[PDB]
């Protein structure tokens, strides 16, 4: 073995497993999913003594995995390198948890103003907090000012970025928050109707949206005087948003 | 953060 030295001895044999996913979604304005996938990786922080042989186990509520690529140490069993390393990458498409639903509403008002209401519905256990929430609502190019009021969170109209940005610190599962805007328009060539960009989101949810759960990670060292019951094991789930757009 | 891992086996 050239990835793990011999004679590693740890006093406290601990085990840290980060499962990291980016859920991606393109959704029509009416609620229809137009594309979605999860890209995941499982990184393992190992502090185990000797040259241990591990079996990593999960629900292959189960999951489809459409593709895998493993660390060279795999054969799911492997002798892990010391310290931090990436055990596998994966991608799933079926039965993804879509942690937010974005619900856009746009009312034209003459050729002068744009009345806009956007609703976030959060769709996961209410015992869990989504974090770092941002909702980007694109404003047309010919906007003189925009007025917004928001209940949860704070919202500023970055006019340079040409988009209202709505930021929200926490939000629990099975809830809903909303934001309302009035967009004052300049006059413009009525030749070109406006190419309405989608609404973008970013969030961090404490769960794998692929529904991945770790069943077992078992450690077996035969030579050294410890066993699986001796290893302190820990697992965190972290779902970021990649491209999370609701059309119109 | 990290939460404990109870054996499901």
């Amino acid at each position: 073995i050239g990835w793990r030295r011999e004679g590693i001895k740890y006093r406290r044999n601990e085990l840290f497993l980060d499962v990291l996913e980016s859920v991606n979604l393109l959704m029509s304005p009416q609620g229809q999913v137009l594309s979605a996938h999860v890209s995941g990786r499982v990184v393992m922080k190992s502090y185990l003594s000797g040259m241990p042989e591990c079996k990593f186990g999960m629900n292959d509520q189960s999951i489809a995995i459409d593709d895998c690529t493993f660390h060279q140490c795999v054969r799911i069993s492997f002798i892990p390198p010391d310290g931090e390393f990436e055990l596998m990458r994966y991608r799933t498409t079926k039965d993804i948890i879509l942690p937010f639903r974005v619900i856009p509403l746009v009312r034209e008002v003459g050729r002068t103003k744009l009345e806009v209401k956007v609703v976030i519905k959060s769709n996961f256990k209410p015992s869990l907090l989504a974090q770092k929430i941002e909702v980007r609502i694109p404003t047309p190019l010919n906007t003189s000012g925009v007025q917004v009021i928001c209940m949860k969170g704070k919202a500023k109209y970055k006019a340079s970025e040409n988009a209202i940005v709505w930021k929200i610190k926490r939000m629990a599962g099975m809830k809903e928050s909303q934001i309302s805007a009035e967009i004052e328009l300049l006059p413009t060539n009525d030749k070109k109707k406006w190419a309405r960009p989608p609404i973008s989101m970013n969030f961090e949810v404490p769960f794998a949206p692929s529904g991945l759960k770790v069943r077992y990670l078992k450690v077996f060292e035969p030579k050294l005087n410890y066993s699986d019951h001796d290893v302190i094991k820990w697992v965190r789930y972290i779902g970021r948003s990649g491209i999370y757009e609701t059309r119109c | 953060c990290y939460e404990q891992l109870n054996d499901e086996e």
